[PDB]
RNA sequence: GGGAUUAUGACUGAACGCCUCUAAGUCAGAAUCCCGCCUAAAAGCAACGAUAAGCGCCGUCGGAUCUCCGAUAGGCCCCGGGUAACCGGGACCCCGGCGCGGAGAGCCAUUCGUGACAGGAGCGGCUAGAACGAGCGCCGCCCCCUCUUCCAGUGACGCACCGCAUGUUUGUGGGGAACCCGGUGCUUAAAUGACUCGUAGACGACCUGA
RNA sequence: UGAUCCUUCGAUGUCGGCUCUUCCUAUCAUUGUGAAGCAGAAUUCACCAAGCGUUGGAUUGUUCACCCACUAACAGGGAA
RNA sequence: AGCAGAACUGGUGCUGCGGGAUGAACCGAACGCCGGGUUAAGGCGCCCGAUGCCGACGCUCAUCAGACCCCAUAAAAGGUGUUGGUUGAUAUAGACAGCCCGAAUCAACUAGCCCUGAAAAUGGAUGGCGCUGGAGCGUCGGGCCCAUACCCGGCCGUCGACGGCA
RNA sequence: AGGUUUUACAGCGCCCUCCCGCCCCGACUUCGCCGCUUGCUCUCCGGGGCCGCGG
């Protein structure tokens, strides 16, 4: 049933806390509760994060338990989780998000005019197609 | 929502009794207009045996004397949660009365609110609050065993509200199908208008 | 509309100690106590409708009364605010509608 | 001893007041864990005081400072050898602990006292801490992170911000 | 203590084809098909193999009380797959020390009715549950079979009887009267 | 007369290779409990009859006048549900989407008017709706020509009321009656006192009859 | 039944019976069960349980006793 | 014994205020009339001001759960409910369980939460609702809430001045 | 316990070292892994509430 597993090398994403929004790689498990994890290329330094903040993406990385950060260097690099990440939607999510946050009044105005126009254009073939159909 | 809209229809299905209630409580004091309807969908924590003694611990409080003026105990699952609301305002008051005039509590969906969206609380789920090893007794069920005697045509009027609404449902879909293919069939005359929503991150 | 909607929550009250001076507003979307930094020192009002006619600055005299207020600092994690009006709040205005102006501006 | 937050590790010394009959006196080194310096070099005058015969008048504090982890980027078994006093008498005990810190390993000892045998922080006296290697680990709760290439999922992700939207239309994912 | 992974796997014969949507295991075989839903227990079920494939449980962080669950789902779906494919037989004999205990099928053995219990002139109308047949066996006196495929309905149908059978104000130990379960077997024997 | 169950006796079945009524899941079960039956009927309510130059409606168009009483300041955005999973698409499968853009953190509206020149896409029928029922849906005729929506233009004018608040919405709001105004409606309305009855009564009430 | 003396001495009418209502269970009987030094009958121990019933009389002002019969049983109490 | 009698100190009598639902005495703090700020004890699901923190870890299921000074009750003795801990004994010279199988198993003791022990009369009391990924218990972090208390300023009055004016 | 036996088709420690072999980052309030503070911390350095009474 489960497709993400939390495994020494997992890419997971941080939700929240200090550095949100970040990638990291789980190279150690300390307990239930916590594990050690440690993005080299990323800009997170080692530490203990909980599991709380973490959010299990679908890339692993070839790299043993307790490895120091040049080998975790070495495996993020050469599965590119970098490039695997930027490409993803759920890379595109965040990063479309971040743009309608930061509209301007003037961007809040271009925007109303197109989606007004855009939806005209889309509901009439709707309707002509509905019609078509019927 | 979370908007202050003008009336919050809250679904009651798989909410908990108190947890809905204590946010429930608090809107109508604020001012705004609460509808909570399918509240024998309600679940209370503990199992069906506890929640069971509960009420019929309840039932004994009558006034000695004369138990005409006695706690009213109401057996149907809208009026159960309506007065776990009043026994969390001030209704001795007229601050707490008027509030209690705000909140309206249905067994199922009236034909009012069957064409409205029914909004759900997180912060008073089952799923959220309780563990899933845990006990837990619904509502209609509870009430059924103390004095309710409407669950039965309650259950018939709900399932022809679904079997009405997956008939639309169907009709919704077929026509978001064609809202699909029109984007597509369309997609060379709306280019400049689509591409100042990826601009602005409003389409991903 | 160049108001943003609120409620009169109440007062700044204790348990059985109530200061009228001080009023409790519940902003619409502000839900933390670091989203308060932007309505600290808007102009509040609770605009209602009395009986009589009185005048109108800038228009004919209709039924239309107003308490000026402002919003002065944040009121614990969830985002309420105080508000001292020129006159206390009517006990009657708990859970209508205050609006809060967008000025004085600061952006 | 209140056990508030984090509990820094002191190397606290001490010696006896030096006089004409016992010139130089020796000196003792204890390992306290404390909140604060003021805790600490109160605990140091609560052992040795019950060891060797020598109060905080009769004898002075030379050196009280932190000491820091030698690899606090490495994760490490710790056994901690403790007794407290329940209800009816004083028990010696052993708990095992894993932890990156020595210093965040023996709050873990306080905080666990306190859940399972309801000890507060006054009744619990640390005795030896070390750092165990995996070999020498007796509970099989830290025995089972003892596996290479472990895996596990985070089956029913319990919703947080529960609050952020309080009334929605969307009913909460819990399979991610 | 939260045990990291407890697993068990069942393996199913050629002749069956067990299949899950969830945690809905659905057995289908020679005799029958049986269904049973396990949205209570909280676990996982995978059905893993090339060729009539295993069924592989889990139980991520359970304690020792969620663990036990593991190997008991476990032992209903072989239950399942043992009732498809040789079924179940609850036969249960009759005792009595001086009135015969008369017992008769009806409704093509979905009831039976026990008369002269104890010299009673009471009848005592049993009826079985979906998929139980009750049939007076022979090659024996007053030996009662019972057939099926689901374990939890052969079974709870043969203590319906015996329950039944039961005598008041008497002294249990000098009246043995009723009818008690002789062994529990199976249909086609294997 | 039923329902869920107590005590209790059991089923399946782990924990604990066995065993086990229990841990998950099930069964039988009682002068008890709840309900039915029965008694009362709420600052609870429905169906329906008749409604007196006088008395409503029509034509929500009232064209205008007055008085009151609340709010409010774009939206009446609708599968069922699951959570150790779910959703969408296509002839039990397959494909696609899954920190959930086929997203209530969003979506749909919406960004000042009046007069010319180019780009871009109000009555007739059928069917369905009764838990506390309508601007309900779908087609075919009439209506003039749409500030239709968006991007670019040119020349004008709509006090530009000289820095200032209660502006702006649903409002063609909901209630009492008032005043010329264009059409109807049916107007052989009921209750009560006294008398009578005695299936009923302390007095009222109640059952009746004229 | 004492112990105490907080309330009440410009006053709380005081023993028993009669009458009538309601509650408690620490269950005498009846309903459903478990146990025996339970063969049956009878009886004893215990459990869920106060729905329902728990009498007529001689003597005594008596509550409390004692006897006569009846009975499924003739259980024990509270509410100034 | 909410009884009677002493000792030290405090309180009260003579005293309001914040907290303990309620209150003579408990905890905090003692009081001219007010604005602002900040705290004590105690709190922050809702009543009810404040955690609407993506608070940390663990314990706990109760067919009478539990919920914190005084304080409004509970014991001895028990549990193969569950979680820790202490001290020993068996076991690939193959134990334990089962009628050969091939990896751990057994016993005593101890301490947490829960349960049995646990029965009274008008209907009823963690203060109420209610709460079981908690609104419970234990150990802790950040933030926040307000007393006639602390701080700054205005005003009245009293008191003092080694006070100022013919 | 990665690769076929202890480095090999990954890595994890501990010692003698080649000057701490050698450089760069200093509790990160200076690039969110962990403490204590000025040796008068620096800012027409920003923002909010409150009131300026007297003479
Ligand atoms: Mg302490
Ligand atoms: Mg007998
Ligand atoms: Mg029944
Ligand atoms: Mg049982
Ligand atoms: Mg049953
Ligand atoms: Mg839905
Ligand atoms: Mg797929
Ligand atoms: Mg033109
Ligand atoms: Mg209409
Ligand atoms: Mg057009
Ligand atoms: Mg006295
Ligand atoms: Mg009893
Ligand atoms: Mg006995
Ligand atoms: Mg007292
Ligand atoms: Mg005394
Ligand atoms: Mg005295
Ligand atoms: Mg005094
Ligand atoms: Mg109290
Ligand atoms: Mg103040
Ligand atoms: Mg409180
Ligand atoms: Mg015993
Ligand atoms: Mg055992
Ligand atoms: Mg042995
Ligand atoms: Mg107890
Ligand atoms: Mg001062």
């Amino acid at each position: 049933v489960f497709k993400r597993f939390v495994e020494i090398g997992r890419v997971a994403f941080i939700a929240f806390g200090p550095h949100e929004g970040k990638l990291v790689a789980i190279v150690d498990v300390i307990d239930q509760n916590r594990a050690l994890v440690d993005g080299p290329c990323t800009g997170v330094k080692r530490q203990a994060l909980p599991f709380k903040c973490l959010q299990l993406t679908d890339y692993v990385i070839k790299v043993p338990h307790s490895a120091r950060q040049k080998y975790v260097r070495r495996a993020w690099e050469k599965a590119e989780i970098s490039k695997k990440w930027e490409e993803s939607s759920w890379a595109k999510k965040i990063e479309a998000r971040k743009k309608r946050a930061a509209m301007s009044d003037f961007d809040r105005y271009k925007v109303s005019k197109a989606k007004k126009m855009r939806n005209k254009i889309i509901r009439h073939e709707m309707k002509k197609l509905q019609k078509a159909a019927a | 929502a979370d908007r202050f809209n003008k009336v919050l229809i809250i679904d009651g299905r798989g909410h908990l009794l108190g947890r809905l209630s204590a946010i429930v409580a608090k809107q109508v004091l604020l001012g705004h207009k609460i509808v909570v309807v399918r509240c024998e969908g309600i679940n209370i924590s503990g199992n069906f045996y506890r929640n069971k003694l509960k009420y019929l611990a309840f039932l004994r409080k009558r006034m000695n004397t004369n138990p005409s003026r006695g706690p009213y105990h109401f057996r149907a699952p809208s009026r159960i949660f309506w007065r776990t609301v009043r026994g969390m305002l001030p209704h001795k008051t007229k601050r707490g009365q008027a509030a209690l005039d705000r909140l309206k509590v249905f067994d199922g969906i009236p034909p009012p609110y069957d064409k409205r969206k029914r909004m759900v609380v997180p912060a008073a789920l089952k799923i959220v609050r309780l563990k899933p090893t845990r006990k837990f007794a619904l509502l209609g069920r509870l009430a059924h065993e103390v004095g309710w005697k409407y669950q039965a045509i309650t259950a018939t009027l709900e399932e022809k509200r679904k079997e009405k609404a997956k008939l639309r449902y169907s009709k919704k879909k077929v026509e978001m199908k064609l809202t699909k293919q029109a984007e597509k069939n369309v997609e060379s005359k709306i280019a400049v208008y689509t591409d100042v929503l990826k601009k602005y991150g409003v389409l991903v | 509309r160049l108001w943003s909607k609120a409620i009169f929550a109440g007062y700044k009250r204790g348990l059985r100690n109530q200061r009228e001076h001080t009023a409790l507003l519940k902003l619409e979307g502000v839900y933390n106590r670091g989203e308060v930094d932007f309505y600290l020192g808007k102009r509040c009002a609770y605009v209602y409708k009395a009986k009589k006619k009185t005048a109108t600055p800038g228009g004919k005299p209709n039924k239309t009364r107003v308490i000026w207020g402002k919003v002065t600092r944040a009121h614990g994690n969830s985002g309420m605010v105080r508000a001292k009006f020129k006159s206390n709040l009517p006990a009657k205005a708990i859970g209508h509608r205050i609006r809060v102006m967008l000025y004085p501006s600061r952006v | 001893m209140k056990a508030s937050g984090t509990l820094r590790e002191y190397k606290v010394v001490g010696r006896l007041l030096p006089s004409v009959k016992n010139p130089a006196p020796p000196l003792y080194r204890m390992r306290i864990f404390a909140p604060n310096h003021v805790v600490a070099k109160s605990r140091f005058w609560y052992f040795v005081s019950q060891l060797r015969k020598m109060k905080k008048a009769s004898g002075e504090i030379v050196y009280c400072g932190l000491v820091f982890e030698k690899s606090p980027l490495k994760v490490k078994n710790f056994g901690i050898w403790l007794r407290y006093d329940s209800r009816s008498g004083t028990h010696n005990m052993y708990r095992e602990y894993r932890d990156l810190t020595t210093s965040g390993a023996v709050t873990q000892c306080y905080r666990d006292m306190g859940a399972r045998h309801r000890a507060r922080a006054h009744a619990i006296q640390i005795m030896k801490v070390q750092v165990i290697a995996a070999n020498k680990c007796r509970r099989p709760a830290i025995k089972q992170f003892h596996d290479s290439k472990i895996k596990f999922p985070l089956p029913h992700r319990v919703l947080r911000r529960q609050h952020k939207p309080r009334f929605t239309t969307k009913r909460p994912n819990t399979f991610f | 203590m939260k045990t990291i992974l407890s697993n068990q796997t069942v393996d199913i014969p050629d002749n069956v084809t067990v299949s899950l949507k969830g945690r809905t295991v659905t057995v289908k075989g020679p005799r029958g098909v049986l269904r049973r839903e396990f949205n209570h227990i909280n676990l996982e079920l995978s059905l893993l193999g090339k060729k009539q494939k295993k069924l592989r449980v889990d139980k991520w962080w359970g304690n020792r009380k969620e663990l036990a669950t593991v190997r008991t789902i476990c032992s209903h779906v072989q239950n399942m797959i043992k009732g498809v494919t040789l079924g179940f037989r609850y036969k249960m004999r009759s005792v009595y020390a001086h009135f015969p205990i008369n017992v008769v099928i009806q409704e093509s053995g979905s009831l039976v009715e026990i008369r002269n219990f104890l010299g009673e002139k009471y009848i005592r109308r049993v009826r079985m549950r979906q998929g139980v047949a009750c049939a007076v066996s022979a090659a024996q006196k007053d030996e009662l079979v019972l057939e099926g495929n689901d374990i939890e309905l052969v079974s709870n149908s043969a203590a319906l009887i015996q329950q039944a059978t039961t005598v008041k104000n008497k002294d249990i130990r000098k009246f043995l009267d009723g009818i008690y379960v002789s062994e529990k077997g199976t249909v086609v024997e294997a």
